[PDB]
């Protein structure tokens, strides 16, 4: 149809809100279309864990428009969703108009039929989800608790999902006693008591190792136990694996078992634990003195 | 005189069957002596079977081990020899032995009972 | 007619619309059941590309252009690449070799991260465990994990309770090789009555030539038991068959007997 007026006719109370006063050659098609545009730069949720911009995201318009309108900072942890249907203006991209008393959905069927003064697309529609990490370093940043800032709760969680278990293998591998390593593996997963079973294959004297020993047992003596076997007959010439593995006999068991206290050494407190095997710990307690 | 280990619960079963030989020990504390199931086959010599010490630890010989078991009850003063599965070789008479603790020469014997396994 | 245009603000993309799917290897796999993982962007034509790349995951296009996630629907790792070892949650198939390492045109196959708490692996295990292929490590650790399974679920149980009747089976047979060693040593470190009565079992269906050797100790002879009837002590404390025995062939007997030796403070022997 003939467009012959045009005019913007400002809101009442919103700002955002305007008026389109159109005139054509059959009053029939004359309206004023009520119309947003722009919504400040949202630092904040419009509905719980949503963010809805006055804003028309018409098919074909880059995608970015729609976030124009939210803090950079804000954004991150934010998807956007596909929105409800919704009517621009073609000369006036994004704008969002409103279906009123006069302004029904079938008057815009009719008017985007008769010219090229309208387009249709999706409203713009964010969802709160948490931060989106995208590199291996940012996996690596957030599971080393070297930089925990943009970094979502599975993998910044204290270990107490798996999601870091992979990264953590090789880290801790690297810096047993690393104070973040210890604490994932107080979580107790198998990844982490297998990573440390093998660390402490090679550095039982450790420090760290000691606290390996504390962590696993009672629950886990196995990773300890196998780690100990491997270690103490790496070092069979050492002091501290007397008890483990007898350095004077074929098999280093004289002390195993129920025999681990017919040596006070075995049996002397204040020497660490991780020197005997679980159940050889355990049967030290349950000695008979005279 | 007047140290008795009388044995008795013996019998004549069949391969396979069950007997509980008793032994209730007078003159003689089971807390300071270790008290032994023995037996002797006819015509031959005689054999520790099991035995319990004054403590409790008990200990068999291979051939009835997991069998036989042999328990104690300290307010009875009673020795038991639980036998289980008999075999045709275990027939022979069972007797008691006490013997104590660091006194070697305070051994006592006792009365048998008559164990017999056969169809 | 004299329009009265006007251009939109210029658009700031956000980290969602930034995410490059051909970096996030390492964001993908670490993923759980009922996760999306948003992968910013696809492109039509890379849609085969990124379903190949991950069978497991179920392509999701979640808003306007193209924004996609990937929700894992599945693990199809198989038994021989993830129940020999408890590091590896995850591996790449290309070209039909194996790696730990991401390549570009490989295949994502992802373990259960319960695979080791429940009996998923005990089929697999006790096959593996048996000779040449015993790994000392990974089959102790097997086995110990086994007797504090996580699985408290009826069938986590039930799995277990077909191990035991499995290595059972096995280790009546002969209870010196290495997986039944470390399956007698485990039942003596669950200290409970079934496991010493396991443990009894299994080592009285030895062979004449198994108690000879390992299990004299248990089996005195008639001139070793007679005399020890002449100490108070159990012939357990001064024998030097059970000094020099192995305590995972004792029997629970004996093995109780051991522990109590009146240790004179110190070394009592």
């Amino acid at each position: 149809v003939t467009l012959n007026r045009i005019k913007i006719a400002p809101g009442i109370a919103d700002i955002r809100d305007k008026y389109m006063e159109l005139g054509f050659n059959y009053p029939e098609y004359n309206r004023a279309v009520k119309f947003a545009e722009e919504s400040y730069t949202y630092y904040y949720e419009t509905s719980p864990g949503e963010i809805k911009p006055k804003f028309c995201l018409i098919d074909g318009m880059s995608i970015d428009h729609c976030s124009s309108f939210i803090v950079p900072e804000f954004a991150k942890q934010y998807v956007l969703i596909h929105g409800e249907p919704c009517s621009s203006f073609k000369f006036r991209p994004g704008s969002l108009i409103y279906y009123q008393n006069e302004v029904t959905p079938e008057y815009i069927k009719d008017l985007k039929h008769a010219t090229d003064y309208i387009a249709s697309g999706q409203r713009c529609h964010f969802i709160k989800k948490d931060y989106l990490l995208g590199d291996s370093d940012s996996v690596a940043k957030c599971c080393s608790k070297t930089n925990t800032k943009h970094c979502p709760k599975i993998f910044n969680n204290n270990y107490k999902t798996e999601h870091c278990d992979d990264f953590m293998t090789g880290f801790c591998r690297n810096d047993p006693g690393n104070p973040n390593c210890l604490e994932w593996l107080r979580a107790k997963r198998k990844p982490a008591m297998s990573t440390y079973s093998d660390i402490c294959s090679k550095h039982m004297d450790a420090r760290y190792c000691s606290e390996f020993i504390r962590i696993i047992r009672p629950d886990y003596f196995t990773f300890g136990d196998t780690a100990l076997y491997v270690f103490c007959n790496d070092h069979k010439g050492n002091r501290n694996c007397w008890c483990a593995n007898y350095p004077k006999s074929n098999s280093g068991d004289k002390y195993l078992g129920p025999r681990v206290c017919w040596l006070h050494e075995c049996t002397d407190e204040s020497r660490d634990r991780k020197w005997l095997y679980y159940n050889q710990d355990v049967q030290r307690t349950r000695c008979k003195y005279v | 005189g007047e140290v008795q280990l009388q044995a008795s619960g013996g019998g004549l079963v069949q391969p396979g069957g069950s007997l509980r030989l008793s032994c209730a020990a007078s003159g003689i504390v089971f807390s300071n002596n270790r008290m032994s199931w023995y037996r002797q086959a006819p015509g031959k010599q005689r054999e520790v079977v099991a035995t319990i010490t004054s403590g409790g630890a008990t200990d068999y010989q291979d051939s009835v081990e997991g069998r036989f078991t042999i328990s104690r009850d300290m307010a009875k003063n009673t020795v038991y020899l639980q036998m289980n599965s008999l075999k045709p070789e275990d027939t022979a008479v069972y007797f008691c032995n006490a013997r104590r603790d660091n006194f070697a020469t305070a051994i006592y014997w006792g009365q048998g009972t008559q164990v017999t396994v056969s169809s | 007619v004299e329009l009265p245009k006007r251009d939109p603000p210029p658009g700031v993309p956000t980290d969602e619309m930034l995410l490059n799917v051909d970096k996030m290897h390492d964001v993908i796999a670490p993923a759980k059941l009922l996760e999306y993982v948003h992968i910013g962007p696809l492109a039509k034509d890379k849609e085969d590309k990124v379903k190949k790349r991950y069978p497991e995951f179920r392509l999701v296009n979640t808003g306007p252009g193209g924004l996609s996630a990937l929700l894992r629907q599945s693990y199809a790792g198989t038994a021989p690449n993830c129940c020999r070892t408890f590091q590896r949650t995850h591996y790449w198939k290309k070209d039909g070799k194996i790696s730990d390492k991401y390549e570009e045109g490989a295949v994502l196959e992802s373990c259960w991260p319960d695979v080791h708490d429940t009996g998923k692996c005990d089929v697999d295990l006790f096959d593996w465990c048996q000779g040449d292929t015993f790994d000392r490590n990974i089959c102790h650790q097997w086995i110990g994990s086994a007797f504090n399974r996580a699985d408290r679920t009826v069938e986590g149980q039930q799995s277990l309770i077909n191990l035991y009747n499995k290595m059972q089976t096995l280790c009546s047979k002969d209870a010196s090789v290495p997986i039944c060693e470390s399956f007698l040593h485990h039942l003596r470190a669950h200290n409970t009555e079934d496991s010493k009565e396991m443990i009894d079992y299994i080592l009285r269906q030895q062979s004449a030539d198994f108690k000879q050797k390992y299990m004299r100790c248990s089996y005195p002879t008639r001139d070793k038991l007679e005399e020890s009837l002449k100490y108070a002590e159990p012939r357990e404390c001064w024998d030097p068959e059970c000094s020099n025995a192995n305590v995972n062939f004792l029997l629970t007997r004996n093995y109780n007997n051991l522990g109590l030796c009146n240790i004179v403070r110190g070394s009592g022997l």
